[PDB]
């Protein structure tokens, strides 16, 4: 699978994860990506392989499920532990990776298993460089979030600035007030036929 | 608390840089006859 | 309709009726954070004011 | 009584257009802005120090633990098409409630 | 503290003192028409 | 820096409030 | 390294049965006749050394006992966890529905 | 979907027989329910005591069982814990107890048969929301 | 004359720059102490205990905070309705430390904003004006009460009281839907329609008005100098205005009269802030919002979920979030 | 009863999950209901001692109808909504209750209200109609044209 | 004698009882009667926190602390085993009572200093051959001194032991290993000491009455700070009975 392809499958390359006040290049949020670590199949004690649920980009936080093929829930990461039936400790979850840094390596330890569940819910997994920058760790958007905030902001306020000139157009004669001497027949009912048309009166 | 470094020049122009323009206005307005 | 129409679809935009807006409030507190939001503030004071 | 007063009726009247007016306006651009998830959601200092200082809270946090608990409880009813199922487990709640 | 609960016992007691007789003082009178 | 600005902007509003009201511009009847 | 030791303790025998030494007594309600007078002498008389220990508690009467041997399966022992049994949470752990 | 006589059709006794509710057995049982037991078994659960719920299984694994019309009925006679080791009358609504709980005061065999039979119904329509709590809701 | 004499013609005159007056007396002082305790407060107050539970909360600018994110603190849960003044306390530290800055805040402040009411109509007597603007101001003034006093009152404390700052304030909220469901509550629903109505009147009123302006000035001028201070003469033409809306949606929808038009742009809002007021005051005791929480449900009786049930799904999770570790028992009843 | 000692239980946040002291010192339940310390009632009475709540009664004395007077009470706390379903809420369809104490005391707070806006209304208008001008400023004697300027 | 509502806000009821300046009698021990102290109450009066200097040069001092919590600091209807060992010294075994107070005190300069005030499971022991007590004996002895929060308490941003997140949600893509200290919550176990001094007995009634010091580490916050070192001075009740 070529790095590119993978790298586009990843919710931090999704436009839809900024904030408005998170400003600049990508890279100062999740940092500068050096490399795909591989794709993670994850596996319970009975050897099936378990699917982490992927966050949705409405989701500033996302809680980590796992499930087998059809959907049926077989492992998570608890939030009260005292009545935890799916923790990853038991049912004996263990992650495997295939291509890149991490290709052929299998991890067992609990924290380390669910540290690369955590990531998973982004999709695919990279490694980055997150010193240069001074990195975050919190995601911001693209280009294409920032030139179509813009555009749709200004397209508004620019219809805003159509009416008021439209306006002024048509009104010129009465932009410093309406005639002083403004015929109260023209505006109280009854006397002519046609609104606004003196020769229409009754 | 580690606050966003260009913050403070920001502030500082956003009220500045309009407050600066009413002055200039005003006071030119005075000046008159 | 701008709102629907960045998100995945119009199901996202608000319902008409009484307990669908209410629903959208909240939905826009709990995702979004909408009360830290500088412009709804400057819209509450333009309500209120 | 309050220091400030009106003495111009048309300035008074286009001040009452104006107001109410901008106000909308204001608030249509930041759900522009919401279209794209592109949310006053956080302050990045706020969460540093919290994530590194445990003893740190504001109203601000607190507020954050509320929308988190919204997001949990409600989504997979709200967002049926998503096929949400969140195990009793997961879901984030305080002591007792 | 109980000098402070005693200093603020006296302010407040002026205060409304002030309040209280202020109002005794004639003023159904203090107005622009008939008195 | 940051409770600084905040401070100064606020103190700013204050001194406003007070030339807006004891040097304002005086209605003027006729 | 740092550790979660109630994280860690869900990868021991604490994680698929009673545990005698450590689980909070509610869940002596998954099993007949247990609780609440049976749960109340297991949590009150531990710490044990293993399953076993739990038939000499004094003053039980025979279908007690007999009770307990039917349930021995379903127990387990584990060394004592101080997060677990500290506040009382043995009795009650702040889960309710 | 509907209410039909199988839904209505519940257990008896331990020994395996069935009965089958009426319509007007069902919505009686709901109102009496109400009426006696719903200030604390709201839903299925226990206000005052959270740990124990009315869930057909929890009902089962009872001493004496409860998971049946004969086991229900003599509850609510003479309330035991759950390993019936201990009669608890005095603070728990019952025929027994009708001077203290005085709505049990007016409770025939035939109102007890009538909640006997909400309690298990419940569950056939509701599933795991019948004892759930609030995350079910 | 005599002293006395002098200070009160002093106090009642009609000429001071701003107006003092009786109910002047009491306002000056408790709005400034309320004024000077907030401002140094917001600025530099350590942590405050607000749910007693010995998990300060840090409400001011030096102690990490900004100012959307700041406040001042509501005193702590484990004091309650306790009167709780300096006095009180053995030392500032501890003073500090239990939220006391709040509970002299709020209490200078509800007394000195009640006397700026009565100051109102006290200047309305002085300047032979009609004495009904202090009946406007008790429409804002009840919601302060509502929710600085009457709240606390009802739940048995000024831990829950709102927080003088602006998340506080949106912490308040959240709770108080939770807790109350308010916004299925018809006087908040009054409120709504007040000031969006309010908005509404507002911007139609001042843009009606606006619209009939009379021509009195040149291109190269605001119109505002068409109008002098104090001219006899109206500024605009009223029936023209009254022409135009009567035809935008029919004559009879149309105010031509000045005073009738007045009283119900001061009237719509003020009553229905009125009802949101007695809204937060009556959910004090727990009448809360409509519940149709499994209102619906089939012929076999399968709850079918309204927009009230989803609703109710996200109220939980306001509820079981909020003061996350000052629960032990598992129904919240106040 | 399931064999908790209430008196050294420490709950969560370190302050006792059952019992704790007052500001005071007295002995006094805990969580959030720290804040109601002041009730007193003749169910809790005989419970409390010289110094607050008293463990050793508690430990020995509670009779099955200060248990039954407290379950009761907790399931009829005046919480519930304006349609009259009891509880908070969240709760669901079932149990048809509103307080009279919420009644009683919400009515009258509404009434309160109201009435003091009227002792508004009609006190400023008997004041204005004593001095004279309740149906408006005389034009021709508009009292502040007599007044110096403010500025 | 006191009834509640003579005591209710005055402040007494976080006192312990004293005895008169007559009490310098002799509660005498029969080391074939078994016994139990019936009422042990600590009253706290000063809480000093040792200063944590930047160079081990001088030995740090314990300073003075304001309390910040109010009058709420004392342990009370405490009780426990009092053996008789075969060379005459007691033990005092505690078994149950009001053993812990959260307590907040503050430095000069402004620091809090939270800590759990306690003597859980303490075990005290006088010295040999104690026919009597007498204001003579003394006792001493060690307890426990657990995680001033317990394991479900939730930071504010939602991370615990028992309960809660295991992450920094809010910086999802952050290196977790730099914030390990403050995601991965622990929950501490130590020992503390303390000795109690018996200034007055009154020999008829059982009753002893004197002056404590213990010394014990604060509140570590589930691991995220070092705590520090406490030592809590004040005077103590106790009566003790056949049993
Ligand atoms: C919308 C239209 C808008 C029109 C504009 C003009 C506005 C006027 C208001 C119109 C409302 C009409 C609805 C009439 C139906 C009704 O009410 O129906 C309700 C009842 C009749 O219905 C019965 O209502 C009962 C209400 O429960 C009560 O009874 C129960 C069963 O015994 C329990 O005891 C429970 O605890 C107790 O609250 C039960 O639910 C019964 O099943 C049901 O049959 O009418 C009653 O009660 C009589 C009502 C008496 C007035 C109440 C005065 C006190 C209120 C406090 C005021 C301050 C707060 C107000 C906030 C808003
Ligand atoms: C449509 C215009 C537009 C767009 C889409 C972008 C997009 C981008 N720029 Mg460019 N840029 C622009 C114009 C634009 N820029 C202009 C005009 C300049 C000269 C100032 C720049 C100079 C610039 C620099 C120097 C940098 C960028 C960078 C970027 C990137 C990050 C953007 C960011 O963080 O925004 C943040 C956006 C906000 C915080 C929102 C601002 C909202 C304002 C404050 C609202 C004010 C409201 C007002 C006061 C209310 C009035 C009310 C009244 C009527 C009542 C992104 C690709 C950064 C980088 O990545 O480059 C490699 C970078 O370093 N840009
Ligand atoms: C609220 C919307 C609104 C309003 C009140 C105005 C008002 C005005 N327009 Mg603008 N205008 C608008 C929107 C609006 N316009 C839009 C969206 C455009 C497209 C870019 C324009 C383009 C425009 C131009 C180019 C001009 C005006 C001018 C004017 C002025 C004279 C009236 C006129 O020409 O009406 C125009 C009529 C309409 C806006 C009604 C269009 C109704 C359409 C045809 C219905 C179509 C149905 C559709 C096919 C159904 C399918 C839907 C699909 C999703 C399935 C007046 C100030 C003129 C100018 O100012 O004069 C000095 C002028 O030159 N208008
Ligand atoms: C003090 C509290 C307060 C106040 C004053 C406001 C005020 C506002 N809110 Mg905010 N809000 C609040 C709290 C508050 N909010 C809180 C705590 C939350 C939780 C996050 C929200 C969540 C929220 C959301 C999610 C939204 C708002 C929006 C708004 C704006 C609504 C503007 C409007 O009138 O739309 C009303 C609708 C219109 C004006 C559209 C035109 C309607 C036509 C003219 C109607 C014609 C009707 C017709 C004649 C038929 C009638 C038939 C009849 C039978 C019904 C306004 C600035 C909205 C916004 O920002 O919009 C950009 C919005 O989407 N708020
Ligand atoms: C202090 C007055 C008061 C109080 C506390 C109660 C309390 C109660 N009533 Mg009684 N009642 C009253 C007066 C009161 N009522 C009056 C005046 C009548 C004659 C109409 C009745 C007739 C009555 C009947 C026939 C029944 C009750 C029942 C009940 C119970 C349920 C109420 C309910 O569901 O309300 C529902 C809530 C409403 C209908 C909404 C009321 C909201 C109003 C309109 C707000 C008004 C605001 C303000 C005054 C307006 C000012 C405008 C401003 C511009 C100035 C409850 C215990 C029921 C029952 O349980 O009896 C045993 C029952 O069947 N009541
Ligand atoms: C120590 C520290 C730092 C303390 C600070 C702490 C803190 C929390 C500070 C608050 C920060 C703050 C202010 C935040 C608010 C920010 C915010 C959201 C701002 C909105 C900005 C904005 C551009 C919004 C767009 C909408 C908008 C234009 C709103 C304007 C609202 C507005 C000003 C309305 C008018 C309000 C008002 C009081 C008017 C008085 C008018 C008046 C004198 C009438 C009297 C009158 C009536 C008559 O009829 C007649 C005839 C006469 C003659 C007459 O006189
Ligand atoms: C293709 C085909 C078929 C084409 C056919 C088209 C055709 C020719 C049709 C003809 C047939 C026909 C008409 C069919 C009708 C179909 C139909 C029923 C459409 C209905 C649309 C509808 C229901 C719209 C909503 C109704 C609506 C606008 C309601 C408004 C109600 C409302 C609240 C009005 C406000 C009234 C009010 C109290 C106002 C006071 C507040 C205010 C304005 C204060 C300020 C103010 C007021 C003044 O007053 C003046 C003076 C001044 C100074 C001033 O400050
Ligand atoms: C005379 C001119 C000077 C007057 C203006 C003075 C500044 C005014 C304040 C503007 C603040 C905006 C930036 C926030 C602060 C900041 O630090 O940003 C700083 C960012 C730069 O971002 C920086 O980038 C760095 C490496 O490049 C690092 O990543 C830093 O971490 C990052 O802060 O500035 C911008 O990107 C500015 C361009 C903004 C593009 C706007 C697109 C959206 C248009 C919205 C339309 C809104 C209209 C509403 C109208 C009603
Ligand atoms: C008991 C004493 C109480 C005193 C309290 C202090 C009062 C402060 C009053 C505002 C003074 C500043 C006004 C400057 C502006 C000023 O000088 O205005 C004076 C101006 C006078 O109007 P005229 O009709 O005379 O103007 C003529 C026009 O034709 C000019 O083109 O008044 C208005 O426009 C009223 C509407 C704006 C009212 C704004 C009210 C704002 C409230 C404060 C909001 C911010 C608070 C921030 C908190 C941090
Ligand atoms: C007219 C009124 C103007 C008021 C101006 C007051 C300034 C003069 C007094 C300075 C006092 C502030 O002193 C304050 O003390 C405590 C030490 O316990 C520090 O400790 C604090 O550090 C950080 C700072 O971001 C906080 O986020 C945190 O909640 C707190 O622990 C503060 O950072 C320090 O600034
Ligand atoms: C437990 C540790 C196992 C590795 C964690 C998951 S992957 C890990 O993700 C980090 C957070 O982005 C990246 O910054 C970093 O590049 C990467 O090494
Ligand atoms: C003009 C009002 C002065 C405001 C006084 C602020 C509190 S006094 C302040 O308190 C801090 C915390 O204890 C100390 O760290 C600091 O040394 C001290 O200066
Ligand atoms: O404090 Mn403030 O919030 Ca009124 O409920 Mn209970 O308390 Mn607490 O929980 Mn929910
Ligand atoms: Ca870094
Ligand atoms: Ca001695
Ligand atoms: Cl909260
Ligand atoms: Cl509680």
């Amino acid at each position: 699978i070529p790095e590119k392809l993978a790298f586009y499958d990843y919710i931090g390359n999704n436009p839809a994860k900024g904030g408005l006040f998170r400003t600049g290049p990508m890279n100062k949020g999740d940092g500068i990506a050096q490399a795909w670590k591989g794709h993670a199949v994850f596996r319970n004690k009975e050897g099936e392989e378990l699917f982490v649920r992927r966050m949705p980009a409405f989701f500033e936080s996302f809680p980590v499920i796992l499930t087998d093929k059809n959907g049926v829930v077989k492992a998570d990461i608890p939030f009260r532990r005292a009545e935890s039936k799916y923790s990853f400790e038991q049912q004996g979850v263990t992650v495997s990776f295939y291509g890149g840094e991490l290709n052929g390596q299998t991890f067992t330890d609990p924290p380390t298993v669910k540290s690369y569940a955590r990531k998973a819910i982004f999709g695919e997994i990279f490694e980055f460089d997150t010193e240069t920058l001074n990195s975050d760790g919190i995601f911001r958007t693209s280009p294409r979030g920032w030139f179509t905030f813009a555009h749709a902001v200004f397209a508004l306020l620019f219809f805003f600035g159509h009416i008021w000139h439209g306006a002024r157009t048509l009104f010129r004669d009465v932009f410093s007030g309406i005639d002083p001497e403004l015929s109260p027949e023209q505006v109280e009912w009854g006397f002519y036929q046609k609104v606004g048309d003196v020769t229409t009166r009754r | 608390m580690e606050v966003n470094q260009l913050g403070l020049i920001a502030t500082a122009l956003f009220v500045l840089v309009p407050s600066v323009f009413l002055i200039i206005l005003y006071v030119q307005t005075e000046s008159q006859q | 309709l701008i709102y629907p129409l960045g998100q995945s679809s119009w199901f996202f935009a608000p319902s008409f009726g009484v307990a669908a807006i209410f629903r959208f409030l909240l939905f826009f507190q709990g995702f979004h954070n909408w009360t830290l939001n500088p412009f709804h503030m400057m819209g509450v004071a333009g309500v209120l004011g | 009584i309050f220091g400030i007063a009106f003495s111009n009726k048309r300035w008074l009247h286009f001040f009452m257009l104006f107001v109410p007016v901008t106000g909308l306006w204001m608030s249509a651009i930041g759900v522009v802005g919401l279209a794209l998830n592109l949310r006053s959601y956080d302050f990045i200092s706020q969460e540093i120090r919290a994530a590194e200082d445990p003893e740190f809270e504001t109203f601000y946090t607190k507020n954050l633990l509320l929308n988190e608990g919204i997001r949990a409880w409600m989504a997979p009813q709200d967002q049926p098409h998503e096929n949400f199922v969140f195990p009793e487990e997961v879901l984030p709640r305080g002591n007792a409630l | 503290m109980e000098t402070l609960k005693i200093t603020v016992y006296i302010v407040v007691t002026f205060f409304v003192l002030l309040f209280v007789f202020g109002f005794l003082s004639g003023d159904p009178a203090r107005n622009p028409k008939r008195k | 820096m940051e409770t600084i600005t905040y401070v100064f902007i606020f103190a700013c509003i204050i001194a406003l409030f007070f030339f807006a009201i004891f040097f304002r511009e005086p209605p003027r009847i006729t | 390294e740092l550790v979660n030791v109630v994280d860690e303790k869900l990868g021991t025998a604490y994680g698929e049965k009673i545990d005698l030494n450590n689980t909070n007594i509610a869940a002596f309600i998954q099993y007949r006749g247990l609780y609440p007078t049976l749960a109340k002498l297991i949590v009150k008389n531990a710490p044990y050394e293993s399953v076993e220990d739990v038939l000499n508690i004094p003053g039980l009467t025979e279908r007690q006992k007999q009770i307990l041997r039917e349930n021995l399966e379903h127990f387990t022992v584990t060394e004592v966890e101080t997060a677990l049994v500290e506040g009382g949470d043995r009795y009650n752990n702040g889960l309710y529905k | 979907a509907e209410l039909t006589p199988e839904v209505l059709t519940v257990p008896l006794n331990s020994e395996g027989k069935t009965i089958t509710l009426t319509e007007k057995q069902y919505l009686e049982g709901k109102r009496l329910f109400q009426y006696a037991c719903a200030s604390c078994h709201v839903g299925g659960i226990t206000k005052t005591n959270p740990s124990l719920d009315l869930r057909t299984e929890t009902l089962a694994l009872a001493t004496p069982p409860r998971d049946n019309i004969e086991g229900l009925v003599d509850y609510m006679k003479n309330p035991t814990t759950y390993d019936g080791e201990q009669e608890i009358a005095e603070v728990h609504p019952s025929l027994r107890s009708a001077d203290i709980f005085p709505k049990m005061r007016n409770l025939t065999e035939k109102d007890l048969v009538a909640i006997a039979g909400h309690i298990l119904v419940e569950p056939k329509i509701l599933g795991d929301k019948w004892g759930g709590g609030k995350v079910y809701y | 004359a005599n002293l006395w004499e002098r200070f009160c013609n002093w106090v009642t005159s009609t000429d001071n720059r701003l107006y003092v007056g009786w109910f002047g007396v009491i306002m000056i002082p408790t709005l400034l102490a309320a004024t000077i305790c907030f401002v140094i407060a917001f600025i530099a107050a350590p942590p405050v205990d607000i749910d007693g539970i010995r998990e300060p909360v840090s409400g001011s600018l030096l102690y990490g905070n900004n100012i959307i994110t700041g406040a001042v603190v509501p005193s702590s849960n484990a004091i309650g309705l306790h009167f709780y003044p300096i006095w009180e306390a053995a030392s500032l530290d501890e003073w500090l430390y239990n939220g006391g800055p709040y509970q002299l805040i709020i209490f200078h402040f509800l007394l000195g904003a009640s006397c700026y009411m009565g100051r109102q109509w006290e200047l309305s007597y002085r300047l032979g004006m009609r004495p009904w603007i202090c009946v406007a101001y008790s429409a804002p003034l009840a919601s302060a009460f509502a929710v600085f006093l009457i709240y606390p009152i009802g739940q048995g404390s000024f831990s829950d009281g709102m927080p003088l700052g602006i998340s506080g304030t949106f912490n308040f909220m959240i709770v108080f839907q939770a807790e109350h469901n308010i916004l299925m509550h018809p006087f908040h629903q009054l409120g709504v329609a007040g000031v969006f109505g309010g908005a509404l009147f507002c911007a139609m009123h001042g843009s009606l008005v606006t619209s009939s302006l009379i021509r009195e000035t040149t291109e190269t001028e605001s119109a505002n100098y068409g109008y002098k201070f104090g001219q006899e003469e109206e500024t605009y033409n009223i029936v023209a205005a009254h022409g135009y809306f009567g035809r935008l949606i029919f004559q009879y929808a149309s105010f031509n009269n000045s005073r009738s038009l007045h009283f119900f742009l001061a009237a719509w809002p003020v009553v229905g802030v009125w009802f949101t007021a007695l809204g937060i005051s009556t959910m004090a005791f727990n009448l809360n919002g409509f519940n149709f929480n499994h209102s619906v449900i089939d012929a076999k009786g399968n709850v079918i979920n309204t927009w009230a049930d989803i609703i109710n799904r996200a109220n939980l999770g306001m509820e079981v979030m909020h003061e996350r570790n000052a629960h032990n028992f598992p129904l919240d009843l106040a | 009863k399931l064999g908790a000692n209430v008196g050294s239980a420490q709950g969560p946040t370190g302050l006792g999950k059952y019992l704790m002291r007052s500001p005071t010192g007295e002995i006094i339940f805990g969580g959030e209901t720290m804040r109601f310390w002041d009730f007193r009632g003749p169910w809790l009475e005989p419970l409390r001692g010289p110094n607050g709540l008293d463990l050793n009664k508690i430990k020995n004395d509670i009779q099955p109808w200060q248990e039954r007077r407290a379950a009761e009470y907790m399931t009829h706390a005046p919480l519930g909504s304006l349609n009259s379903v009891g509880g908070v809420a969240t709760e669901i369809n079932s149990v048809n209750f509103v307080s009279p104490r919420s009644w009683l005391a919400t009515s009258h707070f509404v009434l309160a209200f109201f009435f003091l806006v009227g002792h508004l209304w009609h006190a400023g208008r008997a004041r204005a109609a004593a001095a004279g001008f309740e149906k408006g400023i005389d034009r021709e004697s508009e009292p502040v044209l007599s007044m110096p300027s403010l500025d | 004698t006191l009834t509640y509502d003579d005591i209710v806000g005055t402040g007494l009821a976080n006192k312990c009882p004293t005895l008169d300046d007559t009490a310098r009698g002799a509660y005498p021990i029969d080391s074939s009667q078994t016994y139990r102290i019936a009422r042990l109450c600590l009253q706290p009066t000063t809480f000093l926190v040792k200063e944590e200097p930047k160079n081990k040069r001088q030995e740090a001092e314990f300073v003075p602390t304001k309390l910040v919590t109010r009058e709420t600091t004392s342990l009370d209807q405490i009780q426990g085993e009092l053996k008789v060992n075969s060379d005459g010294s007691l033990t005092f075994v505690e078994e149950d009572g009001i053993d812990f107070q959260p307590v907040t005190v503050q430095m000069a300069g402004g620091e809090r200093i939270p800590l759990l005030f306690t003597v859980k499971n303490l075990v005290a022991s006088t010295q040999p051959n104690v026919t009597s007590i007498t204001t003579s004996t003394d006792f001493k002895g060690e307890f426990n001194v657990p995680s001033y929060r317990t394991a479900n308490f939730l930071d504010p941003k939602g991370r615990g032991l028992a309960s809660g997140y295991d992450s920094a949600i809010a910086l999802p893509q952050a290196k977790e290993e730099e914030l390990a200290r403050a995601n991965v919550k622990r929950f501490s176990l130590t020992k503390g000491q303390i000795s109690l001094n018996v200034a007055k007995v009154d020999g008829r009634t059982g009753e002893i009455a004197g002056t404590f010091e213990s010394e014990q580490l604060s509140d570590d916050d589930m691991g995220a700070h070092e705590p520090h070192e406490v030592k809590i001075q004040g005077v103590f009740y106790a009566s003790i009975e056949p049993a």
